[PDB]
């Protein structure tokens, strides 16, 4: 569905270092990148968007949901302002959560990338 | 004003 591809990039990364990330590193909770092997990539800051939308919300066979953690709250809240016509498209097992969340990392680090 | 669920406010 939605994309990305309007959004204010710059405003969504100065959110990003200004709150949302110190609570990912919380999540983390001393667990280490060099834990998991697999990554996942994207190529462009709409396409990194649509691979942070995934992660952070939508449930997956070893991570439940994440949507009540506050760095996706923060994600929610910041793609709501920052991203045109976001906020009406969302009107209507814990294994693999570290993981995700490392990914997660990965993923804001290269939407973060300078141009 | 409609605030989503699960979404934090303090960006006001
Ligand atoms: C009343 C709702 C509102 O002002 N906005 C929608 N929204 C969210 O609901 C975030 C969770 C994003 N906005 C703001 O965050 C303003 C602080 C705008």
């Amino acid at each position: 569905m939605y994309d990305f591809t309007n959004c204010d990039f710059e405003k969504i990364k100065a959110a990003y270092l200004s709150t949302i990330s110190k609570d990912l590193i919380t999540y983390m909770s001393g667990t280490k990148s060099t834990e998991f092997n697999n990554t996942v990539s994207c190529s462009n800051r709409p396409h990194c968007l649509t691979e942070i939308q995934s992660l952070t919300f939508n449930p997956t066979a070893g991570c439940a949901s994440l949507a009540k953690e506050m760095f996706a709250m923060k994600t929610k809240a910041a793609l709501a302002i920052w991203c045109p016509g976001y906020s009406e498209t969302q009107i209507n097992t814990t294994n693999k959560c570290l993981e995700q969340v490392s990914q997660l990392q990965g993923l804001w680090r290269r939407f973060n990338r300078p141009l | 004003c409609h605030w989503l669920e699960n979404c934090w406010r303090g960006f006001c």
